[PDB]
């Protein structure tokens, strides 16, 4: 139970590190909530 | 390091101006970032 936990704990850090993308839930965020700051400003250049 | 307004060549704004270390190219002569906002100027009389 120890060993099999050790090993699953160790694949955890792995996930992160080698990338998998699961992060992706945090990282649509901050890039949904971004693009709205950049659309918001950009539109101040448009002549209306 | 004082808020001015400004205007460089035409090109009018307001802030505090400070030294940089960015370089810009030989024929640019106004920094603009992602937001498409003017956020650097090379001075036409030292050229810095
Ligand atoms: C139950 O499954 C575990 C795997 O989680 C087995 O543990 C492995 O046993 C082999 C030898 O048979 C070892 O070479 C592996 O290193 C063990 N794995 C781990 C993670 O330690 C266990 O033998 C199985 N037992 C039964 C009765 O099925
Ligand atoms: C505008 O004139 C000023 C001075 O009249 C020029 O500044 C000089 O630049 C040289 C080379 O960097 C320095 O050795 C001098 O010390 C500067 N002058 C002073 C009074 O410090 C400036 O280069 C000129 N601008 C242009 C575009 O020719």
């Amino acid at each position: 139970i120890a060993n099999q936990f050790n090993s699953a704990i160790g694949k955890i850090q792995d996930s992160l590190s080698s990338t998998a993308s699961a992060l992706g839930k945090l990282q649509d965020v901050v890039n949904q909530n971004a693009q709205a700051l950049n659309t918001l400003v950009k539109q101040l250049s448009s002549n209306f | 390091n004082k808020c001015v307004n400004f205007n460089f060549n035409g090109l009018t704004g307001t802030g505090v101006l400070t030294e940089s270390n960015k370089k810009f190219l030989p024929f640019q002569q106004f920094g603009r970032d992602i937001d498409d906002t003017t956020d650097a100027v090379r001075d036409p009389q030292t050229l810095e």
